[PDB]
């Protein structure tokens, strides 16, 4: 099955080039068509440009004189380059294939679609998160269930991955959207509702990913 | 005496079957042009064409157009039997810009488009047998895509082919990859071609790429029917002779109008 | 250019109710738009191309229609697992998107389960405190939490974040986290979140006392 996988940095200070690699397994690059494709945060989609099986590049007007989508064959990757980084830029970016047939008029499909590295477009430093244990209590025994969790707190830039137990935790866990607080630091809580009599025997982790930061943090939510 | 001369200038509708294809060709009723829908399943035994017909769907080039043109005249019948065949692994009813029906996209009701499905065309192999006493008539295509990055866009096939088989007679054809001149907005084509399978024989479909499938088959009718291009009106009465400057008395012996005569009608002479 | 515009901005339609959603269009497109689904956190899925076939895996449930200027997109059966932002494209000389439509799957009210978080002393030795209320799987999404500290309302030092539509139970879950200083939290005893809720028939009160 053709699959695909974006590679790319976290974050790309103003006026720099963003780089983004779109790796594709199981299938043939020169064939199919590509496309590339951004979700600025909380305004829709948006075409970037598309690439074809005739080598033949269209780029988005708005956006020629910026964008210029590449291929390298013995590496069956595709390359996003955006030269002069505003911070308009700042999106969650994603390369798809499309079934287009020019000539014939037949223009539909979007198929595979990618999975989106989220770009950050500021001249701030990557600053990795600190993790502080949200522990249960007594009060938390209400008879049956209880909830504990992490607060992942002060990190920049998006996002973190949360996971319980090395992902052997699922049931009822919600790690909470990231608000940024006004010193510019996003902060999340990730938390879970067990059963309380299993407080204190099955022991509780959680793990922490800070990709831009290159940071992982495993922390024992315990009670007091 | 002996020459008729003396045209009327019209063409009567008795007592023989007359067809008015206005705007529409035996070739493109048999396609199944969107313009020509009305004309499904119609038998005649005379079809007139007209000067002012024409092509509004996709660009065909057939390439024994007078054979495959005089074969359906003679049967007088354009009666259409639909079978299912096994297309497993394509994709079906393709359509295009310039056959519009209804304002929206179509092709030719009596073909169907095989394009890619999943990113990917099998080798086709089908067969459909002729269990059946009248022989069928398989009217299929091949499609010539405009450029390379279109073949393997609709069929994922850097190249196709299509062979057309029977116990007496194999058809091949090979797509030419090329920029024909643009006509309803296109400059791909489709070569139209025929093949009768008699009872007793089998229909065998090779298609590697850029087949233009078979809905069906016809029907040939033994029958004294036939065709004539001609621009006179047809109008009510009964005349035995039919000419293409009108219908004739079959009183007299010979005929100078033309050497286009059907039914009970004078030989023909020359003018001078 | 061509622009798409969605309407209405969001629907509330409840589980086995019919969705309809328009993508009115600027000039004539022709059976030239496809409808797209993007799930909370992940890709746009092809539902129907050509305005009215459906792709792959789509189901029965999506039909779309239309043919120039406006076109419609019909989900049948509004199942759970339908809450989604769908969006319409169109493709020809460029690529244009629409504004998208929010459906969300009403479920019948269900009451938070509230707990609260006291600070770490990992955090307090820092010089920060972060006290966490959680209010977890409820229906409908409204709801109003308000700190107290030793009987002191509390408004600007708290933030909140709710999760979006869950998939399955369709039930929102909300954290608000109130921030202190070191100094300003040890000063004080009593540490509680008001949580007013439709379902609460009173306001629940989950507190802690030490600090
Ligand atoms: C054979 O073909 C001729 C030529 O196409 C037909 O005459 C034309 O028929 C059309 C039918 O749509 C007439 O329609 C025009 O429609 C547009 C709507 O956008 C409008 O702009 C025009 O005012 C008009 O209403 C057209 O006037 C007419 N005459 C022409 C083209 O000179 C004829 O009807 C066809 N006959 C058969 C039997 O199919
Ligand atoms: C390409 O289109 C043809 C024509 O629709 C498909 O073949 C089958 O044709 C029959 C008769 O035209 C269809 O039955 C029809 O169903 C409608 C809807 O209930 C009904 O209103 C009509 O009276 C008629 O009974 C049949 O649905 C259709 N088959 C399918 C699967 O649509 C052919 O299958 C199509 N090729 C594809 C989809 O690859
Ligand atoms: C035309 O359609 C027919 C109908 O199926 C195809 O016939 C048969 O196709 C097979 C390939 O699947 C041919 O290859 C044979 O394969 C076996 C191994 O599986 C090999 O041992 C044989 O020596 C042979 O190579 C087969 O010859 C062919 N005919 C029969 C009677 O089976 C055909 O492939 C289609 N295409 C063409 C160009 O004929």
């Amino acid at each position: 099955e053709v699959q695909l996988q974006e590679s790319g940095p976290g974050l790309v200070k103003p006026s720099e080039t963003l780089s983004l690699t779109c790796t594709v397994s199981g299938g043939s690059i020169s064939n199919y068509h590509w496309t590339w494709i951004r979700q600025p945060p909380g305004k829709g989609l948006e075409w970037i440009g598309d690439m074809y099986n005739s080598g033949s590049t269209k780029y988005n007007p708005s956006l020629k004189s910026r964008v210029t989508i590449s291929v390298d064959r013995s590496k069956n990757q595709l390359s996003l380059k955006l030269s002069s980084v505003t911070v308009a830029d700042t999106a969650v970016y994603y390369c798809a294939r499309d079934d287009i047939v020019i000539g014939e008029g037949w223009y539909h499909g979007m198929d595979l679609w990618g999975q989106g590295t989220t770009v950050t477009v500021s001249g701030a430093s990557t600053k990795g998160p600190s993790v502080f244990p949200l522990a249960p209590s007594s009060k938390s025994t209400s008879g049956g269930t209880a909830a504990l969790g992490c607060l992942v707190k002060d990190y920049f830039p998006e996002p973190v991955t949360v996971s319980w137990n090395s992902g052997a935790l699922t049931s009822g866990v919600h790690t909470f959207p990231a608000v940024l607080q006004s010193s510019g630091l996003y902060s999340l809580s990730s938390v879970v509702t067990v059963p309380s009599s299993s407080l204190g025997t099955q022991t509780y982790i959680c793990n922490v990913n800070h990709k831009p930061s290159n940071t992982k943090v495993d922390k024992r939510v315990e009670p007091k | 005496e002996l020459v008729q001369s003396s045209s009327t200038g019209r063409i009567c509708d008795s007592p023989h079957r007359i067809l008015d294809g206005e705007n529409c060709t035996l070739i493109d009723a048999l396609l199944g042009d969107p313009h020509c829908d009305g004309f499904q399943n119609k038998e005649w035994d005379l079809f007139v064409e007209r000067s002012k017909a024409y092509s509004n769907c996709y660009p065909y080039d057939v390439p024994d157009y007078a054979s495959l043109r005089s074969l359906v005249a003679s049967s007088g019948t354009l009666e259409f039997n639909n079978e299912s065949f096994n297309w497993t692994g394509v994709a079906q009813n393709g359509t295009s810009y310039a056959c519009k029906r209804s304002s929206i996209k179509s092709f030719f009701s009596r073909l169907n488009w095989l394009h890619q499905l999943k990113y990917k065309y099998p080798a086709l192999n089908v067969t459909m047998p002729n269990n059946d006493k009248f022989d069928k008539l398989y009217i299929w295509g091949v499609h010539h895509p405009s450029t390379d990055s279109d073949q393997t866009s609709i069929y994922a096939q850097a190249s196709g082919r299509v062979t057309v088989s029977t116990k007496r007679s194999q058809q091949t054809v090979i797509p030419n990859i090329g920029s024909r001149p643009w006509v309803r907005g296109i400059s791909s084509r489709i070569s139209i071609h025929w093949t009768i399978v008699k009872p007793g024989d089998i229909l065998l479909i090779n298609s590697t790429g850029n087949l233009i499938a078979p809905r069906g088959y016809f029907k040939i009718r033994s029958g004294k029917s036939s065709i004539m291009r001609s621009d006179a009106p047809i109008g009510k009465c009964n005349s035995e002779c039919i000419t293409p400057n009108g219908s004739i008395p079959n009183d007299k012996p010979f005929q100078n109008v033309n050497r286009i005569t059907y039914g009970a009608c004078p030989r023909y002479v020359k003018q001078n | 250019e061509i622009v798409l515009t969605q309407s209405p901005a969001t629907l509330s339609l409840s589980p086995g109710e019919r969705a309809t959603l328009s993508c009115r269009a600027s000039q004539s497109v022709s059976t030239d738009l496809a409808w797209y689904q993007q799930k909370p956190g992940q890709a746009p899925r092809l539902l129907i191309y050509d305005a009215i076939s459906r792709a792959s895996g789509i189901p029965d449930r999506f039909s779309g229609s239309g043919s120039g200027t406006d076109f419609t997109l019909t989900i049948s059966s509004l199942e759970p697992e339908d809450f989604a932002v769908y969006y319409c494209q169109h493709r020809s000389t460029w690529v244009t998107f629409g504004g998208g439509t929010k459906v969300e799957i009403k479920r019948t009210v269900a009451a938070p389960s509230v707990f609260i978080f006291p600070p770490s002393d990992e955090q307090l030795k820092s010089g920060t405190a972060s006290v966490v209320c959680l209010l977890n799987n409820f229906y409908p999404r409204e709801a109003k939490v308000q700190w107290k500290v030793d009987n002191a309302l509390q408004s600007g030092n708290s933030q909140e974040s709710v999760t979006e539509q869950d998939s399955k139970d369709s039930t929102y879950s909300l954290s608000s986290t109130l921030t202190l200083s070191k100094a300003d939290y040890e000063k004080h005893k009593v540490y509680a979140c008001e949580v007013t809720h439709q379902g609460l028939s009173s306001p629940v009160t989950k507190s802690f006392n030490r600090g």
